[PDB]
Formats: structure tokens, C-alpha cells, sequence
């Protein structure tokens, strides 16, 4: 029992890890309410995929933790518990079991530049996949299949990161669009966090 | 670039009304649409943003609205400090991605 | 909120202009904000220049960012518009503002006007 924890730096942060690298920011020992919430902005989704948002003030968390991505326009379906696609094979997964759920609503008025925003990045391909919940900032060379090559760039060799040009005139469908991922875990241990009673 | 009416004028006080047009291929548009007064030796100021928005501190006869390919403002309370030049500003896509159009004369 | 610029009002025209401009608290903690500049000769329309962000990105415009440079003090002090090649065509005033998506020039500023001295 204390203060409010700052959901003010996970929500209003002034800048948001890219897409390839995600940062975490554990929240515990705190009392928190989910109602300031609904004073942000107009959501474009807020679906929830354990709980329903009404009754989720009169629960008790072992633990909680709160990503920031920047996707692309209308490609946000892709983040679900099960959903693959290009952003869901070689970049942020989620599991088959999740709870928690996604808070996500429009940003083009922060996150956007004339000329497009080239500081986000993305990783298109891999040399396999990967299981949830993992990094990879490693930056190498990526052949096709047979030819060898390394640091010089030409046929079937080429950087594997390219950069977004988000543009203010894209419109829906091709807009920021910022999202945090939270996560829950129901009474399994003592509770670090709760809500007023 | 952007078109606007060279010249426009009507009787005081009220029936008076401009607008703003342009290429719809150009311009993708669909949203930040903006006015601004102009005054001779006086800073330009912000009247409407997203269209049709109002910011605080603004007088209430001000107003506007768009529709498919031409965007307009409503102005209403014509008084001997309305005679003020209206600069319609967007976002463009090719060249110079900011346009400010030819505006108007009162 | 006050925005203030300064510069020469008589320039040669083999002279590169330097133009300072300094603006006194904003909110610097934020994104997708900064500063640029807009000048306008004596009628026909405006033009967008340039306009600089709080992460350093440099965005000039095309057909003339040759001509074009930009000091950014990074104290808060000022930002200094730099440019190259002084053309008697150019002759107009040259205005800051605050530029955001919302909105496209929050605040401006009384302006300062400069002509060719040949």
C-alpha cells in the first residue's frame, strides 16, 4: 500500500523503443487503478483477451509489465495470441496462453515527421524463427542460400534492417498507431500490485 | 499548388463565406487542414486545426467544414476588425510537402 | 510565450545570411515538435524552407537545400538559420514558429524584413 505507481512514464513516455528492440519496465509494490486510462485519447482498440476492462479494479497481480512497439498502420490485428505474419515471425511474439491484453490508440500527432521518420527499424527476415518472448540486436550480413559474403553488399547481399517513412499524409492504414502490452499473472503468488478497496 | 478565391466580399454582418480547393492526387488530404488570420504588422495567429476544431481562447463565429474536395470555413459577425486575410494551409506529397495557396483579400 | 529572431536588415548580395532566433519556454519534453522558418515576398503566396526537431533531424527542402544551412545551439538558447548565396529574388521577411502535427504553426512571431544592398 502506497502511492501510484508512474504509469505516467510507461503511457507518456517522450520517445518509444523501436519495433526490433523492446524495452521492459517491471512495476511493482504499488496500488494502481485502472481508470485514468480512459482519459487519454479515443482508443482505436481496446480489446482485452483475459479479462474485461469493468472488472479489472478489483484484482490482485503476482506481477505486471508494460512493453512500447511503433507498428505500422492497420497491420496491429497481428498481435494476438496466435496470429503469424511478418511482424509476428521475426519480431515481438506472443504466446498461446496469454493474459494481460492491448492498449493501443493513434499517435500520428507525436510520432510522425515531414519526409517520413527513418528512426524506426524493423528486421524483414531471418534465418529461422523465433519462440515468444525474445531479442536480437545482433546486426550481420545476411547471403542467399549458396554465395558467401560478408561486409561488402551487391547480389543477394544486403542489410537485414530497413527504416519506415511514416510520412503526415499516409492516413489510416499506415500510421503509427503506439501500443503497450501488459501482463498478468492471477493470484499464483503474493500480490505486488492491487487495486483500491 | 493550392487555388483559392483571389477576391471575396459580401455585406456586413452576415451571408459571407470562403473556401479552399485543390487536386485531389496531390494532396492525400484526410486530415490537417488549418486557417490563419493575417494582419499588416501584426503576427500571423491560429484559428482552426482537423478540419473543423476550435482552440481555447478563439471567438465563438468562427468556425468551418469540409466536404469531399473542397474545404471551407463559416464566418459570421462581420465587424470593422474581421478585414483579415485567410491563409488555408496542408499537407502536400510531391516537392515542397507544405502548401500555402494563393488565400484571400477582405 | 514570446518568439524573437534578429538580423541584418541591409545584406549584400555576395553575403551569406546568418539569422538567429531564440524562443522563450516550451515544452521541450515532448515529440514530433521543433521550429522552422517561413518567408514571404511582396505578394503572390508563402513558402515552406525548413523546420528543425528536438532530436537534431534536418529536414530541408527540396530544389533548396543547397543554398540552406542550420545551427542548433542545443542549449535552449537559439536556433541560427544559415544560408548561402543570397538571390535578389529571395527578397521577403523571414518568420519562426513552432511547428507541431496538430497544429501547423502554433505561434509566430512580429517578423523581420531584409532586401538586397547592391
Amino acid at each position: 500500500i502506497t502511492n501510484l505507481c508512474p504509469f505516467d512514464e510507461v503511457f507518456n513516455a517522450t520517445r518509444f523503443a523501436s519495433v526490433y528492440a523492446w524495452n521492459r519496465k517491471r512495476i511493482s509494490n504499488c496500488v494502481a487503478d485502472y481508470s485514468v486510462l480512459y482519459n487519454l485519447a479515443p482508443f482505436f482498440t481496446f480489446k482485452c483477451y483475459g479479462v474485461s476492462p469493468t472488472k479489472l479494479n478489483d484484482l490482485c497481480f503476482t506481477n505486471v509489465y508494460a512493453d512500447s512497439f511503433v507498428i505500422r498502420g492497420d497491420e496491429v490485428r497481428q498481435i494476438a495470441p496466435g496470429q503469424t505474419g511478418n511482424i509476428a515471425d521475426y519480431n515481438y511474439k506472443l504466446p498461446d496462453d496469454f493474459t494481460g491484453c492491448v492498449i493501443a490508440w493513434n499517435s500520428n500527432k507525436l510520432d510522425s515527421k515531414v519526409s517520413g521518420n527513418y528512426n524506426y527499424l524493423y528486421r524483414l527476415f531471418r534465418k529461422s524463427n523465433l519462440k515468444p518472448f525474445e531479442r536480437d540486436i545482433s546486426t550481420e550480413i545476411y547471403q542467399a542460400g549458396n554465395k558467401p559474403c560478408n561486409g561488402v553488399a551487391g547480389f543477394n547481399c544486403y542489410f537485414p534492417l530497413r527504416s519506415y517513412s511514416f510520412r503526415p499524409t499516409y492516413g489510416v492504414g499506415h500510421q503509427p498507431y503506439r501500443v503497450v502490452v501488459l501482463s498478468f499473472e492471477l493470484l499464483h503468488a503474493p500480490a505486488t500490485v492491487c487495486g483500491p478497496k | 499548388a493550392l487555388t483559392q478565391p483571389a477576391s471575396v466580399s459580401g455585406s456586413p454582418g452576415q451571408s459571407i463565406t470562403v473556401s479552399c480547393t485543390g487536386t485531389s492526387s496531390d494532396l492525400g488530404n484526410f486530415q490537417y487542414v488549418s486557417w490563419y488570420q493575417h494582419h499588416p504588422g501584426k503576427a500571423p495567429k491560429l484559428l482552426i486545426y482537423e478540419v473543423s476544431k476550435r482552440p481555447s481562447g478563439v471567438s465563438n463565429r468562427f468556425s468551418g467544414s469540409k466536404s469531399g474536395n473542397t474545404a471551407s470555413l463559416t464566418i459570421s459577425g462581420l465587424q470593422a476588425e474581421d478585414e483579415a486575410d485567410y491563409y488555408c494551409c496542408s499537407y502536400t506529397t510531391t516537392t515542397i510537402p507544405v502548401a500555402f495557396g494563393g488565400g484571400t483579400r477582405l | 510565450i514570446t518568439l524573437k529572431e534578429s538580423g541584418p536588415t541591409l545584406v549584400k548580395p555576395t553575403q551569406t545570411l546568418t539569422l538567429t532566433c531564440a524562443f522563450s519556454g516550451f515544452s521541450l519534453n515532448t515529440g514530433g515538435a521543433g521550429v522552422g522558418w517561413i518567408r514571404q515576398p511582396p505578394g503572390k503566396a508563402l513558402e515552406w524552407l525548413a523546420l528543425i526537431y528536438w532530436d537534431g533531424d534536418k529536414r530541408y527542402n527540396p530544389s533548396l537545400k543547397s543554398r540552406l544551412a542550420i545551427i542548433m545551439d542545443t542549449s535552449k538558447n537559439r536556433v541560427v538559420l544559415t544560408m548561402t548565396n543570397m538571390d535578389p529574388v529571395d527578397t521577403a521577411t523571414y518568420y519562426c514558429a513552432h511547428h507541431k502535427i496538430e497544429y501547423i504553426f502554433d505561434y509566430w512571431g512580429q517578423g523581420t524584413l531584409v532586401a538586397v544592398s547592391s
